[PDB]
């Protein structure tokens, strides 16, 4: 029906730049009212900037004022959030949203993640958490940046019993997480247990075999 | 529904003259001007924008276009364009948000004398 | 700018329950409040607008009430589809502000954690650092107490905890406690113990290991 599709997220330095893109479909872009809303990890929604695409009319939150520039190309049916002089505090998931005229925002994009850090990219180390009824084993995925990672067991063959915990931001400034699975003791020594770790920002793919 | 209405969706006015185009919105009890969002636009231009207590505006429009703000509290956003060039012809887009929001478009033709 | 504060922050209800969330506007916003739903990894879903009215397609079990300062969002019969975080928002004054969070979780019978403890990998000891991991798995409720005993002496500041969202089918939680020491510090000691206190337990539970057996 009505869709908003976002592009251009990623990891950059403080003082660096980016341009987020919002692809508008299914409605008259001429008459609409478009906003950018952002959500920092763990935090709530913060409004950022809005544009009336008909004229050039724009207005910003004092937070990002003078740094972000919001614009629209009517012929491309697209709004752009140009983010300049970024700070680490600007790190969030960025949504573009349509104003629902009676009130609130009716349509949102899926969101695009922007991370701002001095830190360069780092692929994770993976270590087995080995088993010593039912037993439990898993992978410790340590010292990576930025998020996300993604973890799966036995190429997707193992679903139930698996808990892949949320990341934890270490004092080092690098993220670390663990993924565990509960399996019968019967299977130790018989069933092969491999966790599949993808940290895409570093293009790191690891498959670690877990065993006593 | 919060509805912006306009008296005339088509204005015809001769050059060198003046014109006041209007957008009327309902005024709620105890209207706080700081909450009132108003902008007037032609295509690709911002004629005037009144937000967060007072007035991005296009190159051509000061010395020319002013919002009459003394009528705001009573629920009329009135864009007054003095000396009227033929540059001022086009579709004007009126928009008001106090809480809820709505918009209206208005056509302006300008004839030489 | 207007604060929107929501309350409660966390709420545990059951399918079929009546749920009431309230939002308090810092100043009078009139009817300009709206309500949203959000599930993890997903964008906000518009539920209520103008403090009262229902958005198209939103089940009639969602209601909203108020004007001025105080606002309520009410779910008549809580559906399994409805466990999420709910946001009130005011669009009257710039900037449009969001009340941040009300999390509706799913109530459930008390369940005791299965507790596991993993000593560091030898691959990881290559690296000069040491991570001891404690697994509290499939328990309810979310509140749990994990103590790291090294030396048989309690530890602080060196461990970090992480919790899952409520499990798909059994609605339970799982928790990881990772204890961090240097390869030096790790080898300096003896025995490593993980002590768990949880409501579903007869008494505190300790799982332990001696270095390399």
């Amino acid at each position: 029906e009505v869709q908003l599709v976002e592009s251009g997220g990623g990891l950059v330095q403080p003082g660096g730049s980016l341009r987020l893109s919002c692809a508008a479909s299914g409605f008259t872009f001429s008459d609409s009212w478009i906003h950018w809303v952002r959500q920092a990890p763990g935090k709530g929604l913060e409004w950022v900037a809005w544009i009336s695409p008909y004229g050039g009319s724009t207005y910003y939150a004092d937070s990002v004022k003078g740094r972000f520039t919001i614009s629209a190309d009517t012929s491309k049916n697209t709004a752009y959030l140009q983010m300049n002089s970024l700070r680490a505090e600007d790190t969030a998931v960025y949504y573009c949203a349509r104003r629902h005229w009676p009130g609130g925002f009716d349509y949102w994009g899926q969101g695009t993640l922007v991370t701002v850090s001095s830190a360069s990219t780092k692929g994770p180390s993976v270590f087995p958490l080995a088993p010593s009824g039912t037993a439990a084993l898993g992978c410790l995925v340590k010292d990576y940046f930025p998020e996300p990672v993604t973890v799966s067991w036995n190429s997707g063959a193992l679903t139930s019993g698996v808990h892949t915990f949320p990341a934890v931001l270490q004092s080092s400034g690098l993220y670390s997480l663990s993924s565990v699975v509960t399996v019968p003791s019967s299977s130790l020594g018989t069933q092969t247990y491999i966790c599949n770790v993808n940290h895409k920002p570093s293009n790191t793919k690891v498959d670690k075999k877990v065993e006593p | 529904a919060f509805t912006v209405t306009v008296p005339k969706d088509l204005y015809v006015v001769e050059y060198g003259s003046n014109m006041t185009i209007e957008c009327k919105f309902p005024v709620e009890k105890e209207l706080d001007l700081a909450a009132l969002i108003v902008y007037w636009e032609m295509e690709d231009k911002n004629i005037i924008q009144f937000v967060h207590g007072e007035e991005v505006q296009h190159s051509s429009y000061r010395q020319r276009a002013r919002l009459l703000k003394d009528q705001l509290s009573l629920g009329n956003a009135a864009l007054q364009i003095t000396d009227v060039k033929l540059q001022d012809a086009g579709v004007y887009r009126c928009m008001i948000s106090y809480g809820g929001a709505d918009y209206k478009r208005i056509t302006v033709k300008v004839n030489a004398p | 700018d207007i604060q929107m504060t929501q309350s409660p922050s966390s709420l545990s209800a059951s399918v079929g329950d009546r749920v009431t969330i309230t939002c308090r506007a810092s100043q009078d916003v009139s009817t300009a409040v709206a309500w949203y739903q959000q599930k993890p990894g997903k964008a906000p879903k518009l539920l209520i607008y103008s403090a009262s009215f229902l958005y198209s397609g939103v089940p009639s079990r969602f209601s909203g009430s108020g004007s001025g300062t105080d606002f309520t969002l009410t779910i008549s019969s809580l559906q399994p589809e409805d466990f999420a975080t709910y946001y009130c928002q005011q669009y009257l004054y710039h900037p449009a502000t969001f009340g941040q969070g009300t999390k509706v979780e799913i109530k459930r019978t008390v369940a005791a954690p299965s507790v596991f403890i993993f000593p560091p990998s030898d691959e990881q000891l290559k690296s000069g650092t040491a991570s001891v991991v404690c697994l509290l798995n499939n328990f309810y409720p979310r509140e749990a107490k994990v103590q790291w005993k090294v030396d048989n002496a309690l530890q602080s500041g060196n461990s970090q905890e992480s919790v899952t969202e409520q499990d798909s089918k059994d609605s339970t939680y799982s928790l990881s406690s990772t204890l961090t020491l240097s390869k030096a510090d790790y080898e300096k000691h003896k025995v490593y113990a993980c002590e768990v206190t949880h409501q579903g337990l007869s008494s505190p539970v300790t799982k332990s290991f001696n270095r390399g057996e």
